[PDB]
């Protein structure tokens, strides 16, 4: 039979992985006769393709290929190479040539200057002497059905949709540049030739982590989706009967909104929260049964908004729009019951983000009511292998720059009261700038920007590129702050990432008690933060909190057992003498004994940095001086370390004048 | 503070759901190239039914009358129906589906019990502060938009697995009907109700020994084939029959979609015209579903709805002439000779010593640079759709400053617009060419003309319209031979040759429906004539039109130069070697005549249906301006008041049609080059270009785009019409529940909310029923027409073909009229007032001893005029009747709801303390609403008078919550009565949803007894009935006879393989 | 069988193509009932096996002593 | 991206193939439609530009 | 001195004034009261008619 | 220079059948309100025939 | 600013916008009349007083 799968799939690594139940199919008993297919090349060859036909053609084209049925190519060279690739070794030539070529081309002699070879040669053709002979620009719908006819079809063009390509010759004379059969078997690219073909549905689209594979897919479900087979993991249940790291499996739940605030069940609203991570789920133990996601006080239960905070946001299944919930016990509306009711898709992504290539500092802005208490108090109980991933200690708040002016920068928008003779209060320009409906006019939060601006700009940004460098100096952190182009003017060395959480943030200004000015006071400044920003791409804080929190889950259960003597590693700047053997703590690596045995002998000691050692003690028990250091090279990249291993992300490291030292590897 | 925080919270609930808020014409390029072809064939391998009996209050199964060893559950006996005390049934739409691929569009709903206002606060409802309200006035959109996503839910075909006999003697050994699933335990139990034994006495085992035995199961199959699946069977199992004629009026439509691979081969094989031949197998088949087929109608539908899209753009349709343009680049035989140019006119013959070169003039004037031949073919594909696209040449290809007969070089210039301009599709092409030659020359002569606006120095392009045809280039007689011999002989020359229309016969009319509108059907119109090669190796001859033409044109210019009175300024050389360039250039060799003469619309035929955009044509003119097209225009809607389109579609149009400015030097070196190859034979090159385009499934596919399109929007016209007053003729079902005044906002949201169901429904992600959203959604209507130069206006109005999902949309309104209990509504009104006693009838079912009306005597009835007048010095206090009169607070009143709701916080206080002690009684007529229940059990005291003035405090101008009942459970054993007090009462039956009462039980002694519904299961329990009888307009019946399938749906490239 | 069948003879033959096919044929027999596993004797499916639904059938009543 | 998203369907440019990213622009829905090499190249561009510069 | 400097953007464009994203990108509203509209329009028609020619 | 007409009628067809609902509001219900705010002034309407 | 507050009819430019599909460059020149006439007219809340 055959079947398709929705990932890229090989015949070497995808028995590692488990692909099957990887995409939620009970196939734990070893039925053992699906042999996977190496789906690797052909997007290779796809990419490789779009080059000189339109997308559309090229998957219509593919979809006709019956993968069960097994064809090869052979590259042919161009026709002024073969006569003189027949020349040398006449014993390979094909009996379709010509008893007149052979004849002429069997003798020993150079035959560089005849009229007879050339009027051969000029009258050569070859596409009589090979029959397929797919051409040059081919239309490749046919090649598809050329390459189902024949168990070899030959060609001179490299670009193919198809198994191997191989080479009819030495390399010299160019231009630039059997399989065991189960009864099941699984692989990418489906086909609608076969009678008997399924096309594993269940997953969706939208979530479908490469691309290639997601436009073929699109274009698949939008044309003869009627005679597809979509079958579900029960159907594929049925029909049955080195460990990666960033690439965690994650679902989809299924919940709604009810209340039980009359003695009686009552369904509202349905819900969906994406891409939440299964590890998560499996860890907390949620099942179906009926939750309270608040608890008395009027603030969450916590595991609740870390669900939500791991993931991304909600989808309303009866407008398929965006929804942000209310933090607030505010009878507009608010959630006090769910239920879980299942789970819908069972795919696997990568965790590690594209821009994430070096080791350097990461700032993420954030909405002005973002859980940012209650995240660092969750990050400060984070306890997985003897080692805190985010402690509290190297983590910045938005205003730790902004409580530093000696004016107490605050207190210097609280000056914006008399750029207008009519407002000449603080009260009264909160009552003015909004409509008394808790939305704000357009022209008097315009005018109040014109004013706040050149405040925003003037001193904000040298003295928060002052307090910028200041923390440069000292340790890799996670600098959060609002609004941006703060961070963009300041020039903030570092990755910057735009995140925002799943909620509604204003309601959050709106409740909290005892910030300083007023409580319309923060909601004007929230608007004036988000006016202050671009308009790029909100992205979602769960693609970082993922990186966070989930690969030290799958280090937990892969090194629950060694011993730390054998699994701890440590990385830094190094120095070789005492005055007034001596090492600066820069990342810390936790991996295998299969991985550390190889990473002990990579070149470490390549880099170079300016570090700065002075005289003061640490509050912290061993003896450690707050040590500066500045690189003067390059960067670290992330590939360095592995796939295979988590590393701590942002560390603030410790233990005269300035030094100039390279580093190297802390062995174990 | 915090009334602003619960109103700023609603202003962000503020947002809308659905605005198209971008601009749109890249999605329609998008759409117009490629679309989503929709899900038409879905599967079904549970039983289809969309009712379900659910218990509500379990059964004392603990007590000292009844011993435990009599009922079965105790024994545990897997019973098909709940042995509770009291069932009722619910409306869910699949919960026993193995579905193949969801709707996304299921019908939930809870027991009434608990609450079901969010399907009635769904729509409109936007502006509800409470969670637990909802406008009367949207009731009646919202039931509508709920039977619509109920019957667009079910929308699958029975598909049939796993027949085995039983070894229990329960039936007459009958084989019973399995299905996948996890388990299949309760599937039986619940599947057969027959099937189980009779032990006891209670009310479902003296319901199931009353049936029949022999109608379990299967009794009929329909086998074809040996050691093969058998195609149809019938089961007797249980069912809806609602839901049973749904998916049989969808069997129906999609049946009659159905076709024949030997046609299919025969339709593909004469749209190929031969040159691709294609195989149909000639055996016993198994059985097959192609859906590929659908009527004229339906094209010409669809094909006016995108016409109508693409208007005044250019943009969606310049891709399209690209997208023909590669694809007869693929296709097409010809290339550049690229050295013709430069080896002729190597010849020519002249001295060194002239200062000027003709032939270096136009040999450098002109550049082939094979980018010209894009040009070329999109100028041929224009032919096309000379309806919406008019290719014109541009001004910067014109001389641009009027020229100069003896300026050699804009001479050339004029030679290259009279060879190009005679290939595009302007109709005004003729005096382009005319006024071209008379910009020329001005001061040699002029000419009688029209105006002193367009005189002869008014530029070429600015003419482009009838009208501003000169009656000079009219009547040939205006011009005389001794003014301008030269005007006279260029304008017979127009005149008499210049090409004639034609036609090719494309088409296929058994399976495409023939999409041109204003032409015959499977047609096609040339601008050129076209006589087709009998030979197969072709050759050169100079015998056809573009020759004859070029020739001729070649002629004046050998008279112009010949003309040496007029033109004696050149030192005979130069004259000798003009003389000869032309004529050398007359006798150039060229193949693209005799290519766009034979060949050209031969191809052009076969391309013709494989397109995504069907071909649209208005007919050509020669000369004749009174038959010259001024406009085209479609319409959406009729004007004012009047109903025929006939009479709307002239003062109701939108004129479509664009330009195309392509360039005349690409045009006129594509046809002054051009070679084939030099061993071509025509079938054999045709046999190997044509043969991959025909292995395509999109061009079948874009039709049920088509059918989902025609349904989609009779659906929403017979939609729409319930809900306002239109001019369709509509047989409206759900007048007694009140509605809204609606409007052009209120329809027209409303057809986007059943738009955006539509869309989530049948999988459709781009663009659906979307153009019709533009205008006024009320007085809908499709048309189009065009009109020549003499107010000659022709037009066609196609017929709108009936809808099988507006057809089951109806059904489903006419079942909600007497089933309206099931989905949680009660007819009629309410009565509150103060009812003491120990009596067990039920509220939902009130004695009439109890209700009133209009008619009944003494009571009143409250207008507009409602004053209330306190009493003071003890007086009573009184409110003033519509008829006048002064009434106190006391007796039998009659409100309209709305005059409540008006004033809902004034009249609690005044009248709460009356209707809860004295004697008063209120009737609220509000024809429909929602309801739920609260049980209480008798032996105790009760008193519903915190919910009623719960709903009589939570009641709102804009919102109203669901209607609180109280009703006893029904019980066994003789009990102890107690007294309670009772306040709404109902005025109408409405146990149309109660399922049964004590059904473990034997009897049932106390409270609201009710048997199985014998009227429901007909067929088992009536031994005279037939199997296929329906009473559907009444009840529902919940089991029948039901059809399964088991086609299959193979792609149609490994049904014909056509395999050279 | 047509990718199986052929592999005899190129198995025999002592050449990777086959003369002998069951495929490259002209006569389309787009029909072609093969018998096989996927129907019973009496024109149902098997995706649940004949024996198994049998005792799922005879197990969808049943009846246990009481306490 | 958007001046040559009409003429553009499946262009290919030298060097750069085609791709496909989702949309947010039909905001009652989301879909993926594929991507012109001309818009592939924009694509390529809008994260440099938007993310800033890096100066030794 | 000179690179550590940011322009003085008085009126930006109101974050409510963009699309939905495509790929990176969000898309101008074309009813919007901002300038530049007419910026976008010209890019727009220019990019168009741009690659509308085979040179 | 261009036949701009086909152009010219299809906008201003767009351009007259639409769903303004302005003139509909301007005729039946503006002068109802307006009569209601006229005598709750500072100062009286004060028009000329 | 009363009849602003107490009219129910509000304006939308959307409506127009939707109509006329603004950027749509036929004959690629100086402008189309729908782009002509949407510049020119501006659909834009600016203000209504």
């Amino acid at each position: 039979a055959y079947i398709a799968v929705p990932a890229v799939v090989d015949s070497r690594s995808s028995e590692a992985i488990g692909l099957l139940e990887s995409f939620g199919v009970d196939a734990g008993s070893d039925a053992n006769d699906v042999s996977y297919q190496d789906h690797d090349y052909v997007v290779d060859q796809l990419q490789y393709m779009l080059d000189g036909y339109e997308a559309g053609d090229v998957i219509d084209a593919l979809v006709y290929r019956n993968w069960l049925h097994h064809s090869v190519y052979c590259l042919l060279p161009p026709k002024s190479q073969l006569l003189e690739y027949w020349k040398s070794n006449p014993s390979v030539i094909p009996d379709n040539v010509d008893r007149r070529l052979r004849k002429r081309l069997m003798l020993k002699k150079d035959l560089r200057k005849d009229d007879e070879y050339n009027q051969l040669a000029r009258a050569f053709k070859i596409s009589d002497v090979y029959a397929p002979l797919i051409s040059s620009t081919t239309s490749p719908m046919t090649m598809i059905q050329n390459l189902n006819q024949g168990e070899i079809v030959y060609t001179t063009t490299d670009r193919v949709i198809g198994a191997r390509v191989l080479l009819y010759a030495p390399r010299k004379y160019y231009a630039s540049t059997r399989v065991p059969h189960s009864r099941f078997n699984v692989g990418t690219f489906p086909s609608i030739a076969t009678p008997k073909c399924s096309v594993m549905s269940g997953v969706d689209i939208e979530s479908i982590p490469n691309e290639f594979i997601k436009l073929f897919y699109q274009r698949v479900k939008s044309i003869h989706a009627n005679i597809l087979n979509d079958i579900s993991p029960q159907i594929v249940s049925d029909m049955i009967n080195h460990v990666d790291v960033y690439r965690v499996d994650v679902v989809n739940v299924l919940f709604e909104v009810v209340d039980v605030a009359d003695g009686l069940r009552s369904v509202s609203r349905k819900l969906i929260m994406h891409t939440v991570p299964v590890c998560i789920l499996e860890l907390l133990g949620i099942e179906i049964a009926d939750y309270c996601i608040r608890q008395e006080d009027g603030m969450f239960t916590d595991w609740f908004l870390l669900l939500t905070m791991l993931s991304d946001g909600l989808t309303d299944r009866r407008t398929h729009c965006q929804y942000l919930i209310n933090p607030s016990s505010m009878p507009p509306d608010v959630i006090l019951n769910i239920s879980i009711t299942g789970f819908i898709n069972r795919h696997t992504i990568d965790v590690m983000p594209d821009v994430y290539d070096f080791i350097k500092p990461i700032g993420a802005v954030l909405p002005k009511g973002s859980f940012k208490s209650t995240i660092m108090r969750v990050l400060d109980s984070i306890s997985v292998l003897g080692v805190k991933i985010m402690p509290r200690a190297h983590v910045v708040d938005s205003d730790e720059v902004g409580e530093q002016m000696e004016p107490t920068f605050e207190h210097a928008v609280m000056e914006i009261y008399k750029g207008i003779a009519g407002v000449d209060s603080l009260d009264d320009l909160t009552k003015w700038v909004l409509n008394s409906d808790l939305v704000p006019h357009d022209d008097r939060l315009g005018q109040l920007f014109q004013a706040f601006l050149p405040l925003a700009k003037d001193l904000l940004a040298p003295m928060a590129r002052q307090f910028y460098d200041n923390s440069m100096s000292e340790g890799r952190l996670l600098t959060f702050a609002h609004a941006d182009s703060e961070l963009l003017n300041a020039n903030y060395f570092g990755h910057l990432l735009r995140l925002k959480i799943p909620y509604i943030t204003e309601v959050n200004l709106m409740i909290r008690k005892n910030r300083e000015g007023g409580e319309l006071f923060q909601l004007v400044l929230s608007y004036l933060y988000k006016m202050y920003a671009t308009s790029a791409q909100p992205k979602w804080f769960g693609s970082l909190l993922r990186l966070l929190i989930c690969p030290w889950l799958h280090m937990e259960k892969l090194i629950g057992e060694a011993d730390p003597a054998s699994t701890s590693a440590e990385i830094g700047w190094h120095v070789p003498r005492e005055q007034l053997d001596g090492f600066i703590p820069y990342v810390s690596i936790r991996a295998p004994r299969l991985v550390i045995e190889e990473l002990m002998e990579k070149n470490w000691g390549q880099y170079h940095a300016q570090v700065i050692v002075t005289d003061q003690l640490v509050v912290g028990e061993p003896r450690r001086v707050s040590a500066k250091a500045v690189i003067k090279g390059n960067h670290l990249p992330v590939k360095l370390i592995s796939r295979f291993a988590c590393f701590t992300l942002t560390s603030k490291y410790e233990m005269g004048a300035a030094y100039n030292a390279r580093l190297a590897f802390r062995s174990d | 503070i915090q009334r602003h925080i619960t109103e700023f919270i609603s202003s962000w609930q503020n947002h809308p759901i659905v605005q198209v808020s971008a601009d749109v014409e890249n999605r329609k390029t998008a759409q117009l190239l490629h679309a989503d072809t929709p899900r038409l064939v879905t599967w079904d391998a549970g039983l289809c039914t969309s009712f379900k009996i659910v218990p509500i209050v379990p059964a004392q199964v603990p007590q000292d009358v009844l011993a435990y060893t009599f009922f079965t559950s105790s024994y545990a006996i897997q019973s098909p129906f709940p042995e509770a005390a009291v069932s009722r049934i619910v409306v869910h739409t699949r919960w026993a589906s193995n579905v193949d691929f969801d709707r996304d569009s299921s019908v939930i709903m809870a027991p009434p019990t608990e609450n079901n206002i969010h399907l009635f606060k769904q729509l409109l409802n936007t502006e509800t502060l409470s969670v637990r309200g909802a406008n009367p006035l949207m009731f009646r959109a919202n039931v509508l938009h709920m039977l619509l996503e109920f019957v667009l839910d079910n929308l699958y075909l029975n598909r049939h697995t796993g027949f085995s006999q039983d070894h229990t003697p329960f039936t007459e050994g009958a084989n019973l009907r399995s299905l996948p699933g996890p388990d299949a335990e309760k599937w039986y139990s619940i599947m057969y109700p027959t099937r189980m034994g009779t032990p006891n006495v209670s009310k479902i085992c003296n319901f199931v020994a009353s049936c029949v035995r022999n109608r379990v199961g299967r009794f009929d199959r329909a086998q074809m084939m040996n050691g093969a699946m058998s195609e149809w069977v019938d089961v007797f199992e249980t069912s809806d029959a609602l839901t049973v004629s749904i998916r049989g009026r969808w069997m129906a439509r999609l049946a009659r979609m159905n076709i024949n691979p030997t046609e299919i081969e025969w339709a593909l094989t004469e749209c190929a015209q031969g040159y691709v031949t294609v195989t149909s197998p000639y055996a016993p088949s198994v059985n097959r579903l192609m859906p590929y087929r659908i009527s004229n109608a339906e094209r010409q539908i669809s094909q006016i709805i995108r016409v109508m899209n693409i208007g005044n753009n250019a943009t969606v349709i310049q891709p399209v002439l690209q997208d023909i343009s590669v694809l007869l680049q693929r296709i097409s035989p010809l290339q550049i000779d690229p050295t013709i140019i430069s080896n002729t006119m190597s010849t020519v013959s002249e001295s060194t010593t002239q200062t000027l070169s003709p032939a270096s003039s136009i040999l450098g004037k002109l550049r082939p640079s094979n980018s010209d031949f894009s040009s070329f073919r999109v100028a041929l594909a224009g032919w096309l759709y000379n309806g919406v696209v008019t290719t014109v040449i541009d001004d910067s290809s014109y001389p641009k400053d009027g020229g100069s007969v003896t300026s050699l070089e804009n001479l050339w210039d004029f030679f290259i617009l009279a060879l190009a301009l005679p290939l595009t599709t302007d109709p005004c092409a003729p005096v382009k060419a005319f006024m071209t030659l008379a910009n020329m020359m001005v001061g040699f002569e002029t000419i009688p003309m029209d105006n002193q606006i367009y005189t002869q120095s008014r530029r070429a392009s600015a003419f482009s319209t009838p009208h501003t045809w000169p009656r000079c280039f009219m009547n040939i007689q205006l011009i005389s031979p001794i003014d301008a011999p030269i005007l006279r002989q260029w304008a017979e020359i127009i005149h008499r040759y210049w090409p004639n229309p034609s036609q090719i016969r494309y088409g296929t009319p058994n399976v495409f429906g023939s999409a041109n509108l204003f032409t015959p059907p499977e047609v096609l119109l040339l601008p050129i004539d076209h006589q087709p090669a009998n030979v197969t190796t072709p050759t050169l001859d100079f015998t056809n039109e573009l020759t004859n033409w070029r020739a001729r044109v070649c002629e004046l210019m050998k008279n112009l130069v010949d003309n040496q009175r007029y033109q004696p300024g050149w030192t005979q050389s130069l004259v000798s070697s003009m003389r000869g360039t032309l004529g050398k250039l007359k006798l150039i060799k060229s193949m693209t005549p005799m290519y766009l003469q034979q060949l050209a619309p031969v191809e052009l035929a076969v391309i013709a249906p494989m397109l995504p955009f069907p071909p649209f044509q208005v007919p050509y003119v020669r000369l004749d301006r009174d038959r010259v097209p001024t406009m085209v225009g479609v319409t959406r809607q009729s004007r004012d008041t009047i109903t025929q389109p006939a009479l709307s579609l002239s003062t109701t149009n939108t004129t479509v049609g664009v330009p195309l400015a392509l360039d005349a030097r690409a045009i006129t070196v594509a046809l002054l080059s051009g070679k084939y190859p030099p061993d071509l034979v025509t079938n054999v090159w045709y046999a190997d270009a044509i043969y991959p385009m025909y292995a395509d499934t999109e061009v079948f596919s874009n039709l049920q785009r088509d059918v989902i399109t025609c349904e989609a929007v009779q659906t929403l016209v017979t939609l729409v019409a319930q809900i306002s007053e239109t001019q369709y003729p509509v047989d409206r079902y759900l007048d007694w529940i009140p509605s809204l005044r609606a409007s052009a906002a209120t329809a027209a949201t409303f057809a986007e909310w059943v738009n955006t169901s539509m869309k989530t429904a049948f999988d459709l992600s781009d663009m659906l029923l979307e153009p019709l959203l533009s205008g006024d959604p009320r007085m809908t209507q499709l048309a189009i027409q065009y009109q020549q130069y003499n107010g000659r206006t022709f037009n066609v109005i196609p017929e709108m073909p009936g809808s099988v999902i507006a057809d089951c949309v109806q059904l489903t309104a006419e079942v909600f009229n007497h089933e309206y209990n099931l989905f949680g509504i009660a007819r009629g009104d309410i009565i509150i007032g103060r009812v003491q006693s120990t009596h067990l009838w039920s509220p939902l079912a009130p004695p009439p001893d109890l209700v009133f009306d209009r008619d009944t005597p003494g009571v009143h009835i409250f207008g507009r005029d409602c004053r209330i007048s306190f009493g003071m010095n003890g007086a009573a206090p009184m409110i003033r009747d519509e008829t006048g009169m002064m009434v106190p607070f006391e007796g039998n009143w009659i409100f309209p709801l709305a005059l409540w709701q008006m004033n809902t916080r004034y009249f609690n206080q005044q009248f709460d303390a009356w209707i809860k002690t004295g004697e008063l009684r209120i009737r609220i007529e509000m024809g429909a609403y929602p309801y739920m229940l609260h049980y209480y059990d008798p032996r105790q005291y009760a008193n519903a008078w915190n919910l009623t003035s719960a709903w009589l405090e939570e009641i709102t101008p804009t919102s109203i919550p669901s209607v609180p009942f109280m009703v006893p459970i029904s019980s066994d054993h003789d009990i102890s009565s107690a007294p309670a007090v009772q306040y709404i009462i109902s005025t109408e039956y409405n146990d149309r949803s109660l399922f049964c009462t004590n059904s473990s039980s034997p009897q049932t002694i106390a409270g609201p007894d009710k048997h199985i519904p014998v009227e429901r299961y007909n067929i088992l329990t009536n031994p005279d009935a037939p199997p296929t009888q329906i009473q559907l307009p009444e009840v529902v019946d919940l089991y029948n006879v039901v059809t399964r399938y088991a086609y299959e749906t193979p792609p149609i490239t490994a049904v014909v393989m056509g395999v050279p | 069988e047509a990718d199986d069948a052929t592999k005899k003879q190129a198995k025999d033959t002592e050449k990777a193509k086959a003369q002998v096919t069951y495929s490259d044929t002209g006569i389309n027999n787009a029909n072609e009932l093969s018998r096989s596993g996927n129907v019973d004797n009496e024109g149902g499916s098997n995706q649940k096996p004949m024996s198994t639904r049998i005792a799922e059938a005879t197990s969808a009543i049943v009846s246990k002593h009481p306490a | 991206h958007e001046g040559v998203a009409s003429s553009s369907i499946g262009k290919p440019f030298m060097g750069v193939p085609a791709s496909i990213v989702n949309d947010e622009s039909v905001v009652g829905v989301r879909a993926a439609r594929p991507i012109s090499g001309m818009q592939n190249m924009i694509q390529h561009l809008s994260k440099l530009y938007k993310r800033g510069f890096s100066y030794r | 001195q000179e690179y550590t400097q940011s322009p003085e953007i008085k009126v930006p464009i109101p974050q409510k004034d963009w699309t939905g994203p495509i790929g990176e990108i969000r898309i101008l509203k074309d009813t919007t009261s901002s300038i530049a509209r007419y910026l976008y329009r010209t890019w727009y028609l220019a990019a168009a008619r741009m690659a509308a020619q085979p040179r």
